[PDB]
C-alpha cells in the first residue's frame, strides 16, 4: 500500500534468489572466517582459551586505575596473557 | 516535657472530625441552587 | 514499476547483513576447542 | 514474481533456522562452554 | 521419576485446560451461542436490572 | 475592566500580544546560540566527569 | 415443589451476586477460609513450621505488622499428613502445629476451583461464550502450584507458600536457592507473560484513549462521551491502527479488534500457565539451567560467568535458609 | 473434637449432595436459548 | 462583577469509591513503615 | 518552499518505515544500541572489568552472555572512545567496558527518539498522544535503573549489565543488599505489573467471550469489519457478568481503557522512585521495632528476620566474586551458614 | 495502637467493599 | 595548553559535527532529488 | 523524575490542544490509511 | 462539571487570579521557610560544633542560611563556634522573621489580586479579551533575573 | 551569566518571536510556558541533586 | 513493640485528609441539580 513491492513478490522471485544465493552464503562465510582465522580475538581483545591466565597464576587481571587502565591492560597482556 | 503521646492524636482528631463535618455541610450547601 | 532501493531496503539490509555475518561467526564458534 | 512457491521458501528458511539452532545446541554440548 | 512426573503434570494440567475449553464449547454449541450473542435477541437485555 | 495607575504605567508592556517577526526571523541565530550552549554544557559535564582534564583545573576538594 | 424452587433460586440470574451450584460449594469454603485467615492473621500463636520446636510468630498480636505478618505453614513433622481440627488433641496443639494453614489453603483451593466453575456457569446462563474461566485457570494453576503441588513434590505442607507478604518473599528466595528458578525457561516465559501483559495493557489502553472520538468539551471528562449500552464504538480503531502501523510498521499492527483482544487474552494467560507449570516441575525437582563451571579455559581453570555469580548468591541463601533444620550435608527436599 | 468431626462431615456431605443433585436437575436446559 | 471562569466541580460515587480504596490501601501499605 | 520544508516533506512521507524528524535521533541511536549489545554478547569479554566470560566467543550461551559494566575504578566516566581512558584504541575500549556506556547512552537517546516518534506520529495522524505518556514509564524505569542508580553508587559497575544472567545477578544483589522486596515502592510496582497483566488477560477474555454473532463461521475472527460503526461485543452483557461474578464491573469503556493505561504506568513510576531511593542507599531494609525485640528476645522469629538472615548469606557469599575490586578475602570460618549445609 | 490501626484500616476496606458492591451507581442502559 | 584530553574532546566534537553534517547533507540531497508532487 | 513526567504531560497538552477532548468524529479513513497521501497527514499530497 | 484533577484549570484565562494563586503559593513557601527555620532554631544544639554539628542534628535549612553568610544568632552563639560576635538583624531568627513577614504580605497581596482580578492591564487593548504577551513577559523577567544574578 | 541574562532579556523585550517559532511552540498558549519551565526546573533539580 | 510515636498521627492524617477531601467533593456533587 506504501508504493514498495510486497515481500512475498520479492522473495519468491528468481532474480532475488539469483542475487541472494551468492550474497547470503558470502556473508555467512565472511563471519565464519572472521572467527576461524582469529581476527575476532584481535579486533575485540577477547582472550583465547590459553590467554586468561599466565601458566602458574590464579589471580584475575582486573584494572585498578582509571587513567592508566589501557597501560594496565597492556601490562597484563605483556605477562604472557 | 513528658506529655501524653495520645494528646497529639486526640487534639488532631478533635479539630479535624467536627471541622471537616462542618466543611462538608457548608460546601454541599453552596453547591445547591 | 517498483523502485528497488528504498528506505525499507536500507532498514532491511542494515538488519539482515550483520545478522547473517554474526550467525556465520557463532556457527564457527561452535567448533572451537579449548 | 512468484516462480518459486512461497511454501517452499518458508520450508527451506525454517529448515535452515532449525539447522542453525540445532548446531547451537550441539555447541552447547561440545567445545567451549561444555564444562568438559 | 523426575522426567515422568514433570512431563505428566504438564500434560495433565494442559488436558484439564482442554477439558474446560471443550466442555464450555460443547455446552455453548448445544445451547446455540458458541459463535456469539445474537444482537436482536440478547438475553441480558431481557433481564431485570441487578439494582 | 478596572483602570489603575500602575496598570496604566505597565500597559505598554502588555500591548504586543500576537505580534511576530515574519518568516524564520532570528531562528538561525538562535540555532547557533543553542549549539554553542550545547558545547558549553558538554565542556562543563566532561570537566566534572573528569573526561576533559585541563591544566591547572584539579576537579577535587583540593 | 420446594426442591424446584431452590433450584430456580440457585441458578437465578436475577440475584445480585450469582450463586449457581459451583457457588453452593464456593460460598461456604471461601467464607470459612476468609474468616479463618482473618482470625489467624490477627491472633494466631507462633507456629513450629520447620518441626524443630522453633515456632515462628506470624500474627499481628504477637509482634508483627501488615508486611511481616503471615499465616505460617503447618509443621514439617506433619508433612503431607491431613491435619484437621479433630485430629488434634486440643486447639492449642492444632495452633502450635500450623493447622489454620491447612484449613485455609484447602478451603481456598476448593473455593477458587468452584469460582472458575461459577464463571463458566454464569457465562452459560447469560448466553455468553464460555472461556473466561479458561483465562482464570492461569492464576488458579499458580495458586495450586504454590499451595498444593509444591508441598506434594517436596513432601511437606511446610514448604508451601506462607499466607503473608514477607513469608512470600521467603518462599521466593528459598525457591531460588534450591531450584534456580530464574534460570528456568518456564519462569522466563512467565516473566515475559507478565511484562508483556503490562506492556500490552498499557499499549491497548493508550491506543484506545488516543483514538477516543470527540463527544465532550475541555471542561468535562472524556469518559462522559461514552454512554453505557451505546451501539456505536466510542473510539476510532482505524485511526489507532494507522498510528500503530506507522509507529512500528503496518503489518505489525492489529486491524482486527477480535484478533487483538484474543492476543491480549492469550499472551499473559499462556505465560502464567508456563510459570505455574515451572513451579510444579521444580516441585518435582527438575530445576533451572545449571551452568556452574561450564566455561573452561585451555589449562582447565574455571572461567566464571554471570551464572557463577548467581550460584554464589544461591549458595548464600542455601547455607542460611532454615539454619537449624539440617543435620546432613545434602538438602534433598 | 469428635462432635466437630461428625458436624463437619454432615455439613460437607449436605453441600456436596446439593452440588451433585443440582447438576443432575436438568442443568443443560437452564440456558437462555435452547430450553 | 462575577468571575466568568468559575466552573462546577463533580466527583461521582464511583470516583469516591476508587479514591477511598486508593487512600485506604496506600495507608495499609505505608502504615507499617510509618510505625517502623 | 525552502530546504527545511522540502526536507520535512521527505521525512513525513508515507513509507513502510516512517522516519520523521525524530527518526534522525531514533534510528542511529537505537540501531547502535542494539548492534552494540549483539557485538558485545558475541565477541567482547568482561575479563578485565569483572573477571568474567560473557560472550559467545568465550563459550557462554544466550542466558549467560552480557555486555558488562565498566570496572569500579573507572567511576562514572563516560568512557568515550576518544576519551582519556581508551584514547582512541577500540580494542582497549571494548576491554575497559566502553561498550556498556555506548549501549546505555545510545539506548537513552534512542528511547528519547522513540517517544519523540510517538509524539510526531500522533500529531501527524491526528490522535491524542497518550501512547507517549504511557511510554514515559519505561523511560523512567530505564533512567532510574541504568543511569540514576549507578550515579548514586560508586561507579557504573553496579548498574545492570546488559544480559540475562547479569540481570538475574542484579535482582539477587538488590535482594541481598537492599531488601528490595520489602520496599513499598517496589510493592506498588509489582502491583502495577501484575494488575496490568490481569487487566490485559481479563479484558481480552471478556471481549472474546461477549462477542456479537456477526457471521456464520465458527471462527469468529472473520466476523469483524475494521470500518464498522457498531461495537463488536456486548458491553451490557459483560457488565452484568462481572457484576454478578465479582461484585463490581466496568460500565464505561473509556474509563476501562484509561484504567488499563493507568495501572502499569503508575506501578513502573513508583518502582522508579524506589530505585532512586536505592541509588542513595535509602532502603526499606528493616523495621526498627522488630530488630529491637529480636535483639532483646532470642525466641521472637518472623519471616522478616529469616529474610534478613538470607540477605546476610547473599552478601557474604557473593561479595568476593561480585565485587572483585574490593579484594574481599573472606575466610571459611567467617562465612555465615546454618547447621550441616 | 499499631495493631488497632491495621485492623481499623482493613475493616474500613471491607466496609468500602460492601458499599461499592451493594450501594453502587446502578449502570443504566442508554 | 592543549592537554591530550582537550585534543580528545576536540576530536569528539569534530566527529559529532561531521556525522551530523553528513547526515543532514545526505537527507537534504535526497529530499531535493525525491520531491513531493502537490 | 516526577517533573519529567509533568513536562511530558504539559508538552503533550500544549501541542495537542485541538484534539484533547477527542479526535475528529469526521476523520477520513484516507487520512490514516496507507498510500492515499504521499506525505502523512497532508491533504494536498493526494496521490 | 470539572473533574477534581482539573480544578485549577479555571485559572488559564484569568491572569489576575493566576497572579493571586502564584502569590498564595509564594506566601506558603516563604512561610514554610520561616517556620522551618524557627523549628530548627528551637531544636538546634550549638554547643559542640566539632562532634555535634548541624548536619548531625538533621538541620535542613540552617546550612542554606549558613552558606550565604548567616552565621550568628540573637542568642549570642554562632555556628562557627566563635563567641562575642554580633549578627546584627540578619541572624537566623531575623531571616525567619523576615520570611514570616514576607509570607503575610504576599498573602495580603494574593487576597487583593483575587478580589481585583478584572484589571485593564490583563486585557488586549484591541479585542478586549484577556491576553498576556508571553514573549515580552519572558524578556522582562529574564532582564530582572539577570540583574539579580549579576548583583548577587 | 547575569550579564548574559541582561543582554538576552533586552533582546527578548525588543525582538518579536519568529512566526515559525510562534506557531511551532504555541507561544500564545501559557501551557507552553508551563511545559518549558517544568523542563528547565527538572534540569536544575537534577543538577542540584548531583552537585 | 517500640514503634514510631508519630506513626499513629501520620497514618491517621494520611487516611483522613484525602478521604475527607473526596467526601467533600462527592457530597457537594450530590447536592447539585
Ligand atoms: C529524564 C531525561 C531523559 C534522559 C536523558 C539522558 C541524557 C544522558 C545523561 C548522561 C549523564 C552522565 C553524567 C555523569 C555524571 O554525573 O558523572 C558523575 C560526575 C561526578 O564524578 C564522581 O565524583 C565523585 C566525587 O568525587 C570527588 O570526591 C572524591 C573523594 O573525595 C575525590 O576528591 C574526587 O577527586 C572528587 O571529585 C567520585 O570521585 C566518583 O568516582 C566520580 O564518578 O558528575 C558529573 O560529571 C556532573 C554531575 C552534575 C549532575 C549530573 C548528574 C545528574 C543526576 C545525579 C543523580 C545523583 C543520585
Ligand atoms: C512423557 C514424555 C517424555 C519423557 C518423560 C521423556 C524423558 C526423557 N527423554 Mg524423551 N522423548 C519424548 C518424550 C519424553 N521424554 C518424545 C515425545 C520424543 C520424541 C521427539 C523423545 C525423544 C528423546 C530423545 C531423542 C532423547 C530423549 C531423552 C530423554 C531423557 C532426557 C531428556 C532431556 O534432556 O530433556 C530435554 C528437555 C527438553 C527438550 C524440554 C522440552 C520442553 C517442551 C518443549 C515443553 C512443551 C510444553 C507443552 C507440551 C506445549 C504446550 C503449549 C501450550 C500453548 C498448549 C529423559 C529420560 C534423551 C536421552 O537421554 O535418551 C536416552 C535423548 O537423547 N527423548
Ligand atoms: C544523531 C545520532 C547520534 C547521537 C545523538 C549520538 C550520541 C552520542 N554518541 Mg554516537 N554515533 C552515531 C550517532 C549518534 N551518536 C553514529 C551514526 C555513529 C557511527 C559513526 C556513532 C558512533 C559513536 C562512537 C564510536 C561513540 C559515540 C558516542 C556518543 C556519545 C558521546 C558523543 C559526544 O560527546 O560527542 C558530542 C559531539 C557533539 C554533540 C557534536 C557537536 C555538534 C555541534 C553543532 C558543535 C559543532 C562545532 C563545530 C561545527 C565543529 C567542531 C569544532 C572543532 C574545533 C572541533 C553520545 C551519547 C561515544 C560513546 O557512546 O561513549 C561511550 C563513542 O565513543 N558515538
Ligand atoms: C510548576 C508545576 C506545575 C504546575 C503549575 C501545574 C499545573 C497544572 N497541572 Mg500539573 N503536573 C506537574 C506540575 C505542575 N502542574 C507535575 C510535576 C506532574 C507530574 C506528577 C503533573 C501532572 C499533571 C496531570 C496528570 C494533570 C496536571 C494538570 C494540571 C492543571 C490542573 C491542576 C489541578 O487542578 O490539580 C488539582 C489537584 C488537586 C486537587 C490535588 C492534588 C494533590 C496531589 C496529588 C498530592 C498533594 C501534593 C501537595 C499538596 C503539594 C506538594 C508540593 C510538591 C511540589 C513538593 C494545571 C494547569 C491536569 C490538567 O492538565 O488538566 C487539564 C492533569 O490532568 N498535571
Ligand atoms: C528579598 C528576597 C529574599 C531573600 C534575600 C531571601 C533569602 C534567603 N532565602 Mg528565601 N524566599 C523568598 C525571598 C527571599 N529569600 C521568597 C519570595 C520565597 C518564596 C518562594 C522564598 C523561599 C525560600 C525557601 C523555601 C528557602 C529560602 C531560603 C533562603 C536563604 C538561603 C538562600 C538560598 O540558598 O537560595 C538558593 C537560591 C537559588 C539556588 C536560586 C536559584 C535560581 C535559579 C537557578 C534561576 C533559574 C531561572 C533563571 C531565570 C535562569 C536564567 C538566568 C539568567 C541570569 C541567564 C536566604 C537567607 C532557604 C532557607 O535557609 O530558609 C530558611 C530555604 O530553604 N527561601
Ligand atoms: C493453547 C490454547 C490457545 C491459546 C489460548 C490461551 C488463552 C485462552 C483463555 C482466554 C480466552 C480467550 C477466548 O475466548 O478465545 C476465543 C478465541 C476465538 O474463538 P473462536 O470461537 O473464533 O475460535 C475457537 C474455536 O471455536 C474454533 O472455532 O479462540 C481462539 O482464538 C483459539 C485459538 C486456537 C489456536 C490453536 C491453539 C494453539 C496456540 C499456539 C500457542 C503457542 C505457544 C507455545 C509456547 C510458547
Ligand atoms: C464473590 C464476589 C465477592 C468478592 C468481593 C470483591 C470486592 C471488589 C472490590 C470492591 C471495591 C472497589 C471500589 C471501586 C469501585 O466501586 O469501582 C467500581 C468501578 C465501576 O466502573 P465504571 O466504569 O462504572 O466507572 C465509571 C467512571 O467513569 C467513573 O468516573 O469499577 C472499576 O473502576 C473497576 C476497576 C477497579 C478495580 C478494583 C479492584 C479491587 C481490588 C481489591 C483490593 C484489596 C486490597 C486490600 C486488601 C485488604
Ligand atoms: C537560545 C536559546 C537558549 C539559550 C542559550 C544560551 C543561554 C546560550 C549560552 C551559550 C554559552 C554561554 C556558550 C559558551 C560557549 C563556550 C565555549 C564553546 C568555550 C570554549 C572554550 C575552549 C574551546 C577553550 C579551550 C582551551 C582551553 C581549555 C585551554 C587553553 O590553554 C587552550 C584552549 C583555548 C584551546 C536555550 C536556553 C537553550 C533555549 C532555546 C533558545
Ligand atoms: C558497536 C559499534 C558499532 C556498531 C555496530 C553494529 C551496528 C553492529 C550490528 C550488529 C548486528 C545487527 C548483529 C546481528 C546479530 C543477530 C543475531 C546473532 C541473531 C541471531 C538469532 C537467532 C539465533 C534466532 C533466534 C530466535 C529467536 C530470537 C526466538 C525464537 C526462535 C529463534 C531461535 C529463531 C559501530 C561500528 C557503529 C561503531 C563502533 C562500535
Ligand atoms: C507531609 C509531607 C510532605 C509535604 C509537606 C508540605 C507540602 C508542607 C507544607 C508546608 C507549608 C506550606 C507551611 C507553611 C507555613 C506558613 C506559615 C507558618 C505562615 C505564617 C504567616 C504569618 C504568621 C503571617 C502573619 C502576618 C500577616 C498575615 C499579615 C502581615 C503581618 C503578619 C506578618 C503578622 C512531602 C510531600 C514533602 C513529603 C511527605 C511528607
Ligand atoms: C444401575 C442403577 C443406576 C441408578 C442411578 C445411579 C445414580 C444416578 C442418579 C440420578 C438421579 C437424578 O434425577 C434427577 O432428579 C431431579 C429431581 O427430581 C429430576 O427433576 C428435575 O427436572 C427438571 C429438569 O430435568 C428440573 O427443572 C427440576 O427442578 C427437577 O425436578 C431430574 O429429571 C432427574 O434427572
Ligand atoms: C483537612 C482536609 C480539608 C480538605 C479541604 C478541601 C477543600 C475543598 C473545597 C471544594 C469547594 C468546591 O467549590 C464549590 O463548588 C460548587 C460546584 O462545584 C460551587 O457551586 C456552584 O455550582 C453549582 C453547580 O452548578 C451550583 O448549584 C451553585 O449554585 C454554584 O455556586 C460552589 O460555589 C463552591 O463552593
Ligand atoms: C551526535 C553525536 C555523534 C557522535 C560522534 C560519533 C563519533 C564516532 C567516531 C569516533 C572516532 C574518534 C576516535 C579516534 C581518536 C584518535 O586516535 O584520533
Ligand atoms: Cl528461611
Ligand atoms: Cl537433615
Ligand atoms: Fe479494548
Amino acid at each position: 500500500t506504501t508504493g514498495e513491492r510486497p515481500f512475498s513478490d520479492i522473495i519468491t522471485s528468481v532474480r532475488y534468489w539469483v542475487i541472494h544465493s551468492i550474497t547470503i552464503p558470502a556473508l555467512f562465510i565472511a563471519g565464519w572466517l572472521f572467527v576461524s582465522t582469529g581476527l575476532a580475538y584481535d579486533v575485540f581483545g577477547t582472550p583465547r582459551p590459553d590467554s586468561y591466565y599466565a601458566q602458574e597464576q590464579r589471580s584475575i587481571p582486573l584494572v585498578t586505575d582509571r587513567f592508566e587502565a589501557k597501560q594496565q591492560v597492556e601490562t597484563f597482556l605483556e605477562q604472557l596473557k | 516535657m513528658e506529655v501524653n503521646q495520645l494528646g497529639l492524636i486526640a487534639t488532631a482528631l478533635f479539630v479535624l472530625v467536627p471541622s471537616v463535618f462542618l466543611i462538608i455541610l457548608y460546601v454541599q450547601t453552596e453547591s445547591q441552587q | 514499476s517498483y523502485p528497488i532501493f528504498t528506505v525499507r531496503w536500507v532498514a532491511v539490509h542494515t538488519l539482515a547483513v550483520p545478522t547473517i555475518f554474526f550467525l556465520g561467526a557463532i556457527a564457527a564458534m561452535q567448533f572451537i576447542q579449548r | 514474481g512468484g516462480r518459486i512457491p512461497l511454501w517452499i521458501v518458508a520450508t527451506v528458511a525454517g529448515m535452515g533456522v532449525i539447522v542453525i539452532v540445532g548446531l547451537f545446541f550441539y555447541g552447547a554440548y561440545a567445545g567451549l562452554g561444555s564444562s568438559l | 521419576r523426575s522426567w515422568l512426573a514433570t512431563s505428566h503434570f504438564v500434560l495433565a494440567f494442559f488436558f484439564l485446560v482442554g477439558h474446560l475449553w471443550h466442555a464450555g464449547r460443547a455446552r455453548a454449541a448445544a445451547a446455540g451461542f458458541e459463535k456469539g450473542i445474537d444482537r436482536e435477541s440478547e438475553p441480558v437485555l431481557s433481564m431485570p436490572s441487578l439494582d | 475592566a478596572r483602570r489603575t495607575w500602575l496598570g496604566d504605567i505597565l500597559r505598554p508592556l502588555n500591548s504586543e500580544y500576537g505580534k511576530v517577526a515574519p518568516g524564520w526571523g532570528t531562528t538561525p541565530l538562535m540555532a547557533v546560540f543553542m549549539g554553542l550552549f550545547l558545547v558549553f554544557l558538554l565542556i562543563i559535564l566532561e570537566i566534572y566527569n573528569s573526561t576533559l582534564i585541563l591544566d591547572g583545573v584539579n576537579v577535587s576538594w583540593k | 415443589n420446594l426442591w424446584e424452587r431452590f433450584c430456580n433460586w440457585v441458578t437465578s440470574t436475577d440475584n445480585r451476586l450469582y450463586v449457581g451450584w459451583f457457588g453452593v460449594i464456593m460460598i461456604p469454603t471461601l467464607l470459612a477460609a476468609t474468616i479463618c485467615f482473618v482470625i489467624a492473621f490477627i491472633a494466631a500463636p507462633p507456629v513450629d513450621i520447620d518441626g524443630i520446636r522453633e515456632p515462628v510468630s506470624g500474627s499481628l498480636l504477637y509482634g508483627n505488622n501488615i508486611i511481616t505478618g503471615a499465616v505460617v505453614p503447618s509443621s514439617n513433622a506433619i508433612g503431607l499428613h491431613f491435619y484437621p481440627i479433630w485430629e488434634a488433641a486440643s486447639l492449642d496443639e492444632w495452633l502450635y502445629n500450623g493447622g489454620p494453614y491447612q484449613l485455609i489453603i484447602f478451603h481456598f483451593l476448593l473455593g477458587a476451583s468452584c469460582y472458575m466453575g461459577r464463571q463458566w456457569e454464569l457465562s452459560y446462563r447469560l448466553g455468553m461464550r464460555p472461556w473466561i474461566c479458561v483465562a482464570y485457570s492461569a492464576p488458579l494453576a499458580s495458586a495450586f502450584a504454590v499451595f498444593l503441588i509444591y508441598p506434594i513434590g517436596q513432601g511437606s505442607f511446610s514448604d508451601g507458600m506462607p499466607l503473608g507478604i514477607s513469608g512470600t518473599f521467603n518462599f521466593m528466595i528459598v525457591f531460588q536457592a534450591e531450584h534456580n528458578i530464574l534460570m528456568h525457561p518456564f519462569h522466563q516465559l512467565g516473566v515475559a507473560g507478565v511484562f508483556g501483559g503490562a506492556l500490552f495493557c498499557a499499549m491497548h489502553g493508550s491506543l484506545v484513549t488516543s483514538s477516543l472520538i470527540r463527544e465532550t468539551t475541555e471542561t468535562e471528562s472524556a469518559n462522559y462521551g461514552y454512554k453505557f449500552g451505546q451501539e456505536e464504538e466510542t473510539y476510532n480503531i482505524v485511526a489507532a491502527h494507522g498510528y500503530f502501523g506507522r509507529l512500528i510498521f503496518q503489518y505489525a499492527s492489529f486491524n482486527n479488534s477480535r484478533s487483538l483482544h484474543f492476543f491480549l487474552a492469550a499472551w499473559p494467560v499462556v505465560g502464567v500457565w508456563f510459570t505455574a507449570l515451572g513451579i510444579s516441575t521444580m516441585a518435582f525437582n527438575l530445576n533451572g539451567f545449571n551452568f556452574n563451571h561450564s566455561v573452561i579455559d585451555a589449562k582447565g581453570n574455571v572461567i566464571n560467568t554471570w551464572a557463577d555469580i548467581i550460584n554464589r548468591a544461591n549458595l548464600g541463601m542455601e547455607v542460611m535458609h532454615e539454619r537449624n533444620a539440617h543435620n546432613f550435608p545434602l538438602d534433598l527436599a | 473434637m469428635e462432635t466437630l468431626k461428625i458436624t463437619v462431615y454432615i455439613v460437607v456431605t449436605f453441600f456436596v449432595l446439593l452440588f451433585v443433585f443440582g447438576f443432575l436437575s436438568g442443568d443443560p436446559a437452564r440456558n437462555p436459548k435452547r430450553k | 462583577e462575577p468571575n466568568p471562569n468559575r466552573q462546577p466541580v463533580e466527583l461521582n460515587r464511583t470516583s469516591l469509591y476508587l479514591g477511598l480504596l486508593l487512600i485506604l490501601v496506600l495507608a495499609l501499605l505505608f502504615s507499617s513503615y510509618f510505625f517502623n | 518552499r525552502g530546504w527545511f520544508d522540502i526536507l520535512d516533506d521527505w521525512l513525513k512521507r508515507d513509507r513502510f518505515v516512517f522516519v520523521g524528524w525524530s527518526g534522525i535521533l531514533l534510528f542511529p541511536c537505537a540501531y547502535l544500541a542494539l548492534g552494540g549489545w549483539l557485538t558485545g554478547t558475541t565477541f567482547v569479554t568482561s575479563w578485565y572489568t569483572h573477571g568474567l566470560a560473557s560472550s559467545y566467543l568465550e563459550g557462554c550461551n544466550f542466558l549467560t552472555v552480557a555486555v558488562s559494566t565498566p570496572a569500579n575504578s573507572m567511576g562514572h566516566s563516560l568512557l568515550l572512545l576518544w576519551g582519556p581512558e581508551a584514547q582512541g584504541d577500540f580494542t582497549r575500549w571494548c576491554q575497559l567496558g566502553g561498550l556498556w556506556t555506548f549501549i546505555a547512552l545510545h539506548g537513552a537517546f534512542g528511547l528519547i527518539g522513540f517517544m519523540l516518534r510517538q509524539f510526531e506520529i500522533a500529531r501527524l495522524v491526528g490522535v491524542r498522544p497518550y501512547n507517549a505518556i504511557a511510554f514515559s514509564a519505561p523511560i523512567a524505569v530505564f533512567v532510574s535503573v541504568f543511569l540514576i542508580y549507578p550515579l548514586g553508587q560508586s561507579s557504573w559497575f553496579f548498574a545492570p549489565s546488559f544480559g540475562v544472567a547479569a540481570i538475574f545477578r542484579f535482582l539477587l544483589f538488590f535482594q541481598g543488599f537492599h531488601n528490595w522486596t520489602l520496599n513499598p515502592f517496589h510493592m506498588m510496582g509489582v502491583a502495577g505489573v501484575l494488575g496490568g497483566a490481569l487487566l490485559c488477560a481479563i479484558h481480552g477474555a471478556t471481549v472474546e467471550n461477549t462477542l456479537f454473532q456477526d457471521g456464520e463461521g465458527a471462527s469468529t475472527f472473520r466476523a469483524f469489519n475494521p470500518t464498522q460503526a457498531e461495537e463488536t461485543y456486548s458491553m451490557v452483557t459483560a457488565n452484568r457478568f462481572w457484576s454478578q461474578i465479582f461484585g463490581i464491573a466496568f460500565s464505561n469503556k473509556r474509563w476501562l481503557h484509561f484504567f488499563m493505561l493507568f495501572v502499569p504506568v503508575t506501578g513502573l513510576w513508583m518502582s522508579a522512585i524506589g530505585v532512586v531511593g536505592l541509588a542513595l542507599n535509602l532502603r526499606s531494609y528493616d523495621f526498627i521495632s522488630q530488630e529491637i525485640r529480636a535483639a532483646e528476645d532470642p525466641e521472637f522469629e518472623t519471616f522478616y528476620t529469616k529474610n534478613l538472615l538470607l540477605n546476610e548469606g547473599i552478601r557474604a557469599w557473593m561479595a568476593p566474586q561480585d565485587q572483585p575490586h574490593e579484594n574481599f578475602v573472606f575466610p571459611e570460618e567467617v562465612l555465615p551458614r546454618g547447621n550441616a549445609l | 495502637m499499631e495493631t488497632i490501626t491495621y485492623v481499623f484500616i482493613f475493616a474500613c476496606i471491607i466496609a468500602l467493599f460492601f458499599f461499592a458492591i451493594f450501594f453502587r451507581e446502578p449502570p443504566r442502559i442508554t | 595548553t592543549i592537554t591530550p584530553s582537550l585534543k580528545g574532546f576536540f576530536i569528539g566534537l569534530l566527529s559529532g559535527a561531521v556525522v551530523l553534517g553528513l547526515t543532514f547533507a545526505v537527507l537534504i540531497a535526497i529530499s531535493q532529488i525525491d520531491k513531493v508532487q502537490r | 523524575l516526577l517533573f519529567f513526567f509533568g513536562h511530558i504531560w504539559h508538552g503533550a497538552r500544549t501541542l495537542f490542544r485541538d484534539v484533547f477532548s477527542g479526535i475528529d468524529p469526521e476523520l477520513s479513513p484516507e487520512q490514516v490509511e496507507w498510500g492515499f497521501y504521499q506525505k502523512v497527514g497532508d491533504v494536498t499530497t493526494r496521490r | 462539571g470539572l473533574p477534581w484533577y482539573r480544578v485549577h484549570t479555571v485559572l488559564i484565562n484569568d491572569p489576575g487570579r493566576l497572579i493571586a494563586a502564584h502569590l498564595m503559593h509564594t506566601a506558603l513557601v516563604a512561610g514554610w521557610a520561616g517556620s522551618m527555620a524557627l523549628y530548627e532554631l528551637a531544636t538546634f544544639d550549638p554547643s559542640d560544633p566539632v562532634l555535634n554539628p548541624m548536619w548531625r542534628q538533621g538541620m535542613f535549612v540552617l546550612p542554606f542560611m549558613a552558606r550565604l553568610g548567616v552565621t550568628g544568632s540573637w542568642s549570642g552563639w554562632s555556628i562557627t563556634g566563635e563567641t562575642g560576635i554580633d549578627p546584627g538583624f540578619w541572624s537566623f531568627e531575623g531571616v525567619a522573621l523576615a520570611h514570616i513577614v514576607l509570607s503575610g504580605l504576599l498573602f495580603l497581596a494574593a487576597c487583593w489580586h483575587w478580589v481585583y482580578w478584572d484589571l485593564e492591564l490583563f486585557r488586549d487593548p484591541r479585542t478586549g479579551e484577556p491576553a498576556l504577551d508571553l514573549p515580552k513577559m519572558f524578556g522582562i523577567h529574564l532582564f530582572l533575573a539577570g540583574l539579580l544574578c549579576f548583583g548577587f | 551569566a547575569g550579564i548574559v541574562g541582561i543582554i538576552a532579556g533586552l533582546f527578548h523585550i525588543l525582538v518579536r518571536p519568529p512566526q515559525r517559532l510562534y506557531k511551532a511552540l504555541r507561544m500564545g498558549n501559557i501551557e507552553t510556558v508551563l511545559s518549558s519551565s517544568i523542563a528547565a526546573v527538572f534540569f536544575a533539580a537534577f543538577v542540584v541533586a548531583g552537585t
